[PDB]
RNA sequence: UGAGUAGUGAGAAA
RNA sequence: GCGAUGAUCGGCAGUCUGACAAGU
């Protein structure tokens, strides 16, 4: 019913975040909106996050609009401050996307949070 | 023990009679399934006796989500109660359990059956179609199906003509065809109207402006001190084209044409004005239709500007979905966002974005974002 | 011009309106029919009652009342209603206008060339003085310039590629080209042609010309003997 | 491989209304029932015929399973020129709009579909098509939208739901033609995961025969998709 | 039109890389005697013999075998009516049982066939990557079933 | 007479 | 008293021919 749908718990936004700490270390993440929508249109996005706390919220509405079209799975956060704070920019994040690599290190935790959230969808 | 049976169809609603009760264990036999398929002995076995076929789409599209929602329609309540007499318990057939205990609640003397016995006859009845009303009037079923479906789902889906952005393209697409066409017979009435008293075309200029001073002089000798106070009232004596026009209507060497090309300048000159006068009435229809739907964009750059963007990406829908670095290009053919400029130009085509964002994701669009968006765009101005 | 612009303002109201009733398009062709039906039904719900008879005949009206229940169209707002209904006055009224040209045009041609008129005719006769841009140019212009007045990309691209030649030119078109059949059509475009020139001479050149047409009578006359017998 | 300016060849295929577009490399196409526009982007072939110039669309068989399947050589497909076809699972017209160009302006298609965001696009392509009529409901309770379908010659099932032998069963006994036509798109991973895609199949083939479906052919749809087979069936009511 | 029947995806050369436990095997009418007869229940010694969860299956046209036997064999087939036994429903009017159980095999690399007949197991040999089980001697016995 | 109508993506200022 | 709600980088081109034609 909300327009942020479906949003993480505190359980899970913690493995999410912790998948996009380590995604950046490894140059595996797009940070910001106009990122995110470029990943999108190249089909090379695992999964979007976006904060629900964005202010306003429809300023990132059309990564939902596009991802279910590409069969990309996506989820919220409440925050963004925190969102921003993993993603190791100085900046808040309302919205960031996993580049798709089968050859990264990190890939397993990557399609173990992408299986949760899948299911959360 | 099955007597009367109803169907329901896109035009209305049908009830018919059981002649001929099939054998009930011998139901799966090949041959009693086979008399279902034949339309001949299918017609032996049931009868129309009533269709009341609907008043219009409105109560089509009541009638299907209240059949939908397993309810009895007032236009279903009637059909019922003119056919089925009051009686031990009359037996109806219906495709639909759920509808049974609505049925019983609103008649208590009639037992619903909707056992297979009831989906074979069901089955036959919408087999045949057309052909078992014996030419009573109910069009073609398949028609009428497009119609009430589409109906149907855009009411499950909530779609509204609020949302609805086609309008906008075709008023830019439409707008720019009047500017251009307004243009072109506008020029043609100073050509008529240029050999009776060319001078005209000279000293106003502005096309519109021309044809109505050419409405009221017609003929150039007419020419008296009220009527250049009131073509001086027409436009401002600014530009004293009011004291030129008579002085010089009263010198000048146009050739003075017949009254039936007269007749044909102020009939051609009163179109042209009556295109601009609709140009005008649709150029505002477009503002207000903007601001309804998309009060951010608008806002932020402007009611033909934002038209423009939105045609130019197919739809609101399409805008939205543009990455900011495609909306800047998607104007940058007609310089829609315009060194230090292009700086500007991208900012302002990012803000942009995100205002479409928010003018199509939203049911009931505001403009209190916009317009800070546009403050902000405005402090980055100034900055630079 | 008119002609064009007419064209393109009916595509746009079949399209603004075909988005209310998608229908209409097909069943009625006529782009000023198609106006009309808007100016007295604006929406689909109206059709029940309105009477479409002055319009359209009895078998059309029916079928786009049935298809008014039927269809596809969305509903539209009085504002949307409002402007659309604007177009489709402007669409009745061009054509309004557009038979007075018609009718202003050809009145033009019955004093300035009474001649050509009854022999090639109003519209035809039109183009032919459009094309050379005055009556005294055409007039000086030999009979065989006027056959292939109008076929100029068609005659040079023969002359230079070693190839037939137009024979028609924009006489083509003419009533008396239509009545011959087959390589007789060409044998009266090159009648026809030079008997235009007799007559165009008359019309441009004659001082106290009678406003009669009477020598594009004969002219006439001599071209239907030519057709009967070379067609007989 | 196939560029924008290249010329092909274009020829039928056994299945009446799919043809065949030759080349260095063979594209199977369908003749577009509304020219000058591809739906999902995908590539429009044009041919001049006296001289009208019509249109044909590339068929993506990594994006319609049906598309892998007929590329893998089903036997029979009901799916034909002026036959009602019912689609369940219409997610867009990505699949619908092909389908609607091989039955053509005679026949129609029922698309069904349930979630509300891809059933906005499904209603906005029925608007260039005239002959599909979209149902945005859920397939599971055929009762709600029982007014808007009659008979239908061939019911196809792309719903990847564990209950979609049901949901068949179901719309099958209601508008499903005595004898029939029946292809079902199953994936197993959706169905049970627990168990090897094998066994995943004879169980869905088992609960067809429960419903008087007889299974008629089915494919494993290998190298477009994993995973996935169709089965073919002819309803047998008696 | 030509037919070229795709070999199944469960196949790596004659290895059926499928057939996993908990193992479905289709029973066949003559099992039973040979089953009754050496005093070997059905779902355990499968059990035994394979060291998994064992689902019997009797399809019509084997039960359709079984009643017409007659009373000489009525623990034949009360034991084929013991609910653990799960049932399959047959589409094809036939009821001769060794071609039923051969077209399934054919459909669907996924049973285990128990039988005893020399000529059904001929046929079935000449299948790749079908598990052949049978009864001889005291209990039951797998072929080719390398998961063993 | 003959004769064709897919920008990049975390720096910047000091 | 900065920034992922985005820093930085006119030409082609020239206005056809001219005394025969149709019948016994
Ligand atoms: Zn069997």
């Amino acid at each position: 019913n909300p327009k942020a749908f479906p949003l993480a718990d505190a359980a899970l936004t913690q493995q999410i975040l912790d998948v996009v700490q380590q995604a950046a270390n490894l140059r595996q993440l797009k940070k910001g909106a106009n990122e995110a929508t470029k990943t999108l249109n190249r089909g090379i996005s695992e999964f979007i996050i976006m904060a629900a706390d964005c202010e306003p919220i429809e300023i990132l509405l059309h990564l939902p609009l596009l991802c279910e079209d590409k069969n990309v799975p996506y989820v919220f956060v409440p925050s963004r401050v925190a969102l921003g704070r993993a993603c190791g920019v100085s900046r808040p994040v309302i919205a960031a996307s996993i580049t798709t690599n089968d050859a990264s290190a990190i890939k397993t935790q990557i399609y173990a949070v992408k299986d949760k959230i899948e299911t959360l969808l | 023990p099955i007597e009367y049976l109803l169907f329901e169809e896109p035009t209305g609603y049908a009830v018919f009679k059981v002649k001929l009760q099939q054998d009930d264990i011998g139901s799966r036999l090949k041959e009693v399934q086979e008399q279902i398929n034949d339309f001949g002995a299918f017609t032996k076995l049931i009868e129309l006796v009533s269709f009341a076929p609907f008043k219009g789409a409105a109560e089509a599209l009541e009638n299907a989500n209240d059949i939908s929602e397993g309810l009895v329609s007032e236009s279903l309540k009637a059909i019922l109660d003119l056919n089925l007499p009051k009686a031990k318990n009359i037996t109806l057939a219906i495709s639909d359990k759920n509808l049974g205990p609505s049925i019983k609640e609103e008649f208590p003397y009639v037992d619903c059956i909707s056992n297979e016995l009831a989906q074979d006859l069901i089955r036959g009845v919408r087999l045949h179609g057309e052909k078992l009303f014996k030419g009573l009037q109910s069009g073609d079923l398949e028609r009428a199906q497009l119609g009430l479906g589409h109906a149907y789902s855009r009411a499950k889906v909530k779609f509204s003509v609020q949302k609805n952005d086609n309008h906008i393209i075709q008023a830019i697409a439409l707008l720019d065809q009047l500017d251009k066409d307004i243009n072109t017979f506008a020029m043609r009435v100073k050509e008529w109207y240029g050999w009776h008293f060319p001078e005209l075309a000279k000293l106003v200029p502005d096309n519109y402006t021309f044809a109505k001073l050419v409405l009221f002089i017609k003929d150039k000798a007419s020419l008296n001190d009220d009527s250049l106070h009131d073509l001086a009232a027409l436009l401002n004596e600014d530009s004293g084209i009011a004291q030129r026009v008579i002085d010089n209507a009263r010198i000048s060497m146009g050739q003075d044409i017949s009254e039936t090309d007269m007749e044909n300048v102020c009939v051609f000159a009163q179109r042209v004005a009556s295109l601009a006068d609709y140009r005008r009435q649709l150029y505002d229809y477009l503002c207000e239709k903007m601001h309804t739907v998309a009060p951010n964009l608008s806002e932020l750059i402007g009611e033909v500007i934002g038209a423009r963007l939105i045609s130019h990406a197919g739809s609101l829908t399409n805008l939205s979905k543009q990455a900011a670095s495609t909306v800047q290009i998607l104007g940058a053919e007609k310089a829609l966002f315009r060194k230090n400029k292009g700086r500007i130009s991208r900012y302002l085509a990012n803000k942009c974005s995100m205002a479409s964002r928010i003018d199509n994701y939203s049911e009931e669009p505001s403009n209190v974002f916009g317009s800070v968006l546009k403050k902000q765009v405005e402090q980055r101005l100034e900055f630079y | 011009d008119l002609d064009k612009e007419l064209n393109t303002y009916a595509m746009r109201c079949k399209e603004w309106y075909g988005w209310h009733f998608p229908e209409l398009a097909k069943i009625v062709t006529d782009s000023v029919a198609y106006a009309r039906i808007i100016l007295t039904m604006g929406i689909r719900s109206k059709a029940s009652e309105t009477d479409l008879s002055e319009i359209l005949p009895e078998e059309i009206e029916e079928r786009v009342k049935t298809a008014a229940e039927v269809s596809m169209g969305t509903e539209i707002t009085q504002t949307d209603l409002d402007n659309i209904n604007a177009l489709a006055e402007q669409i009745v009224e061009f054509a309004a206008y557009r038979e007075q040209l018609s009718n202003y045009l050809s009145a033009r041609m019955k004093a300035i060339a009474p001649n050509l008129t009854q022999l090639v005719g109003e519209l035809v006769g039109a183009r032919l003085i459009a094309h050379s841009g005055s009556l005294i140019s055409l007039a000086k212009s030999p009979a065989s310039t006027i056959q292939i007045l109008g076929a100029e990309k068609a005659l040079f691209r023969a002359l230079k590629t070693k190839h037939d030649t137009p024979k028609y030119g924009l006489l083509y078109h003419a009533s008396l080209v239509g009545q011959a059949t087959g390589k007789n059509k060409g044998k009266i475009a090159r009648v026809l042609a030079a008997k235009a020139a007799v007559s165009l001479r008359y019309d441009a050149l004659a001082e106290d010309r009678d406003d009669s047409g009477d020598i594009g009578l004969e002219s006439r006359a001599k071209v239907e003997n030519r057709l009967s017998q070379l067609e007989g | 491989g196939a560029r924008g300016g290249a010329k092909v060849v274009i020829e039928p295929h056994r299945h009446a209304g799919v043809y065949i577009a030759r080349g260095k490399e063979d594209l199977l196409v369908t003749k577009n029932m509304a020219p000058g526009e591809s739906v999902y982007g995908e590539k429009r072939i044009s041919v001049e015929e006296p001289p009208t110039k019509v249109e044909y669309r590339v068929w993506n068989p990594f994006r319609s399973k049906l598309a892998a399947g007929i590329m893998g050589g089903l036997d029979e497909l009901f799916i034909a020129p002026g036959k009602k076809v019912l689609y369940l699972g219409a997610a867009s017209g990505t699949s619908v709009s092909h389908v609607s160009d091989v039955v053509g302006p005679e026949g129609v298609v029922y698309a069904v579909e349930f979630s509300h965001r891809p059933g906005r696009e499904l209603i906005s392509m029925a608007k260039k098509r005239p002959n599909i009529i979209p149902i945005i409901e859920d397939a599971r309770h055929p009762q709600k939208y029982r007014m808007l379908i009659g008979m239908v010659d061939c019911v196809f099932a792309d719903v990847a739901q564990p209950d979609q032998a049901r949901i068949i069963a179901l719309n099958s006994h209601m508008f499903l033609k005595d004898q029939g036509g029946v292809v079902i798109s199953i994936k197993a991973n959706c169905i049970d995961s627990t168990v090897d895609a094998e066994t995943v199949f004879a169980r869905e083939v088992q609960k067809l025969r429960e419903e008087r479906i007889k299974p008629l052919e089915q494919l494993t749809l290998e190298p477009y998709e994993r995973d996935h087979c169709i089965v073919v069936g002819r309803y047998m009511r008696s | 039109t030509r037919n070229i029947p795709q070999v199944s995806s469960a196949l790596f050369f004659q290895y059926n890389q499928a057939i996993k436990p908990p193992y479905q095997v289709l029973i066949d009418t003559n099992f039973i005697n040979f089953s009754i007869q050496k005093k070997v229940d059905i779902v355990r010694g499968m059990m035994d013999c394979l060291l998994a969860k064992c689902n019997p299956l009797i399809t019509d046209c084997v039960m359709a075998e079984l009643e017409k036997l007659g009373p000489k064999y009525r623990i034949a087939l009360k034991l084929a009516r013991d609910p653990r036994i799960k049932r399959l429903s047959c589409s094809h009017k036939g009821t001769y049982a060794d071609d039923c159980l051969v077209h399934r095999v054919l459909q669907h690399k996924c049973y285990i066939v128990a039988t005893n007949d020399a000529g059904l197991k001929q046929r079935i040999r000449k299948i790749p990557g079908i598990p052949l089980m049978s009864v001889g001697g005291h209990a039951y016995v797998i072929e080719k079933l390398p998961d063993v």
